[PDB]
């Protein structure tokens, strides 16, 4: 019943030249300022997209660098922006950023490692940071930073597993702690998880294959969980959970790219949540991300478990076995 | 409204700078709380100003008296319900105040309770604040027939009720430590007035759905249960006459098909799956794969007879 209409001059074809030019315009504020906070995940949304359309060249690849380095706290964690504070999600955004550079050794990788380390608690899980706060992102984040670096054996898998397997649910799908209500977002955590730990066995691919196709509204866009509005960003965390689990073909993939590509800013260049809204980087990654999940020839294949392209993860040798 | 932002841009950029200066200089007090409550109001997942609000009072913790350190808690949890109140959406806020209870002598669960029912009937399907609920009914410990209660009137009194279904299947596991027939019967009693109350609301259709699984198996079928999913099969397709656009209905009559018998109903199963295509051709490719799944299920047991 909650769903958009799409009105019916809504953009219909893809504008990846305008998005480009969004994207590499968009350092340069409102919302620039208020987003300080997750400047790290930011960075990594912009480059990663310019990277699936061909453009990763006309951003500041020293630069980056530069402030990557400067973020990296004598614990070993990575903060956001620079005087915050060290976080296992902005750790992440980090190593992803220097994978896509191949430029690990910027920062110190055995530090990393000893930091992911110590955030896991007794039962498995692990906590975002020094405060405590636990949620299956976290265990998501820990496996896939150290996954990129070769260092997976740093942490302890079997009880990692045992917890995430905890957060598994009714529906077959994954909450971000145990007895919390499943969600999309959580489901690619969690699914992500699972496959980087060789775990997809696990997982009931039928039931919760449905779950996810049932977030596909008669607009054509996915949301997140029953009964919400549809957003351009499930195109993502629902479709690569879905490739993850082998089930891609359940849901109706042209009716989700025109959904995706009504989403546009036709003027402005990038994605927003719905058609109309206003756009911003992370809903342009996850719709461009989106589409080459469902084939777009002009956007690389990308990785449905660590949101890169495929050829970036073929060159460091991380590519985990899917389901199909 | 464009100039407006320019100036709280401007005030929370130097309020920002300020906390950062004085954090370098280990000015851990309330200047720093009153600076951070600037801040935090508009933008609560600005994660390392709560970060500083812990530091500023732990370390006060040390230098104030009992009486003094009982009054910042006390400002601390009313900061915290008016934070929520702008954004109840936040992870940071929700952590904050559960570090802050967690550490507490003697903290007032009962009033945390009343907070979740509170919220969650703003918002039946805030996910953080249920959870929050369930830390709650852990640390004070409310036994899962209470919660179950809660759950009963949350699922009656209006609708958005996928939450509640949910905590509902998490509880009723733990008050029997795969559910017991007795349990299992009352249940779908309660899910199929839901889904015939409401046949558009989804949430009812999968909780049945996991019900259908979670017991005997169908060579174990009682009679009491046999004649219970029959009578619920014969009410799906008197809901199917009056909604026929229905899908949940359809797809949930395969379902008690198979769960009855399905050698037996073969030919109607195929016959729905037609007819369920027909009315949500999204599923298409879903469907046929189930399709496909129950007909080898199907030359399975055809291949088991003697
Ligand atoms: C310079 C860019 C500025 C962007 C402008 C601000 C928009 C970004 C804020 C988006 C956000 O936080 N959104 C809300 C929900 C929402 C969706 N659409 C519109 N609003 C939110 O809570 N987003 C979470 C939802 C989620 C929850 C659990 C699990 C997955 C997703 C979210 O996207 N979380 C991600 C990404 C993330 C990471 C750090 C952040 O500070 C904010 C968001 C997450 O926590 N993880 C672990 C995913 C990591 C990941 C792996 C691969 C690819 C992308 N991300
Ligand atoms: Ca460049």
């Amino acid at each position: 019943q909650k769903d958009v209409t799409i009105k019916s001059d809504a953009p219909d074809t893809l504008l990846l030249e305008k998005h480009a030019d969004y994207i590499a315009s968009y350092g340069s504020d409102y919302e620039y300022c208020m987003s300080e906070y997750l400047r790290m995940s930011g960075v990594y949304w912009g480059l990663t997209v310019m990277d699936l359309m061909g453009q990763l060249h006309r951003m500041n690849k020293e630069e980056i660098l530069v402030f990557i380095k400067s973020c990296q706290h004598e614990c070993g964690g990575v903060s956001a922006s620079i005087g915050h504070d060290p976080h296992l999600l902005y750790t992440l955004s980090a190593v992803q950023i220097l994978t896509l550079y191949d430029s690990i050794h910027v920062i110190n990788v055995d530090k990393v490692v000893a930091y992911v380390q110590s955030l896991q608690k007794e039962d498995g899980s692990f906590a975002g940071d020094i405060w405590g706060e636990i949620d299956t992102r976290f265990s998501f984040c820990a496996v896939a930073t150290l996954a990129l670096l070769g260092k997976l054996d740093a942490i302890n898998v079997e009880k990692a597993i045992e917890f995430v397997l905890s957060c598994m649910n009714f529906d077959g799908g994954f909450g971000c702690r145990p007895g919390s209500e499943s969600h999309a977002g959580q489901i690619y955590c969690c699914t992500g998880f699972l496959a980087i730990t060789s775990q997809l066995h696990q997982v009931n691919s039928d039931l919760l294959g449905w779950w996810l196709c049932e977030r596909q509204l008669p607009s054509g866009g996915l949301n997140g969980r029953p009964e919400k509005l549809p957003d351009v960003c499930y195109s993502w965390w629902v479709l690569a959970s879905l490739k993850i689990i082998g089930r891609l073909h359940w849901i109706d993939r042209e009716k989700l790219r025109s959904f995706i590509l009504a989403c546009q800013d036709e003027e402005t260049g990038g994605f927003a949540d719905r058609p109309g809204d206003m756009v911003d980087p992370f809903h342009t990654l996850f719709g461009i991300a989106g589409l080459s999940l469902l084939g777009e020839e002009q956007i690389k294949p990308v990785s449905p478990v660590f949101c890169m392209p495929e050829e970036v993860l073929q060159r460091v040798n991380v590519q985990p076995e899917l389901v199909s | 409204k464009r100039l407006e932002r320019e100036q709280k841009l401007k005030l929370y950029q130097s309020a920002t700078q300020a906390v950062f200066q004085k954090r370098q200089a280990g000015e851990l007090d309330e200047s720093v709380l009153e600076l951070t409550s600037q801040i935090l109001g508009a933008n609560p997942d600005f994660a390392t100003l709560w970060n500083c609000r812990r530091e500023v009072l732990q370390h006060l913790e040390t230098e104030k008296s009992p009486e003094e350190s009982a009054a910042l808690v006390k400002a601390e949890l009313g900061f915290l319900e008016s934070c929520l109140r702008v954004n109840p959406k936040s992870y940071g806020t929700w952590h904050h105040r559960c570090w802050l209870l967690s550490r507490l002598p003697e903290p007032n669960w009962a009033r945390e309770l009343e907070l979740c029912a509170r919220f969650l009937e703003a918002d039946e399907r805030n996910f953080h604040c249920w959870d929050y609920r369930r830390f709650v009914a852990a640390q004070a410990a409310v036994a899962p027939a209470e919660e179950l209660a809660f759950t009963d009137s949350l699922i009656t009194r209006n609708f958005s009720n996928y939450s509640s279904w949910h905590y509902r299947s998490c509880l009723l596991p733990q008050l029997h430590p795969r559910l017991p027939e007795n349990v299992l019967l009352k249940e779908l009693e309660l899910v199929q007035n839901a889904f015939f109350t409401d046949p558009n609301d989804q949430s009812a259709w999968f909780y049945h759905r996991w019900l259908l699984g979670a017991g005997s198996g169908r060579c174990e079928l009682s009679v009491e249960k046999s004649t219970v999913l029959q009578s619920e099969l014969e009410s799906c397709k008197e809901l199917q006459e009056l909604e026929p656009e229905n899908k949940w209905c359809l797809l949930t009559i395969i379902l008690l098909m198979r769960a009855l018998d399905p050698l037996l109903y073969e030919k109607e199963t195929l016959q729905y799956f037609s007819t369920l295509k027909a009315v949500d051709p999204m599923r298409a490719a879903y469907l046929d794969d189930l399709r496909s799944k129950f007909l080898l299920e199907n030359s399975v047991l055809k291949m088991e007879y003697a």
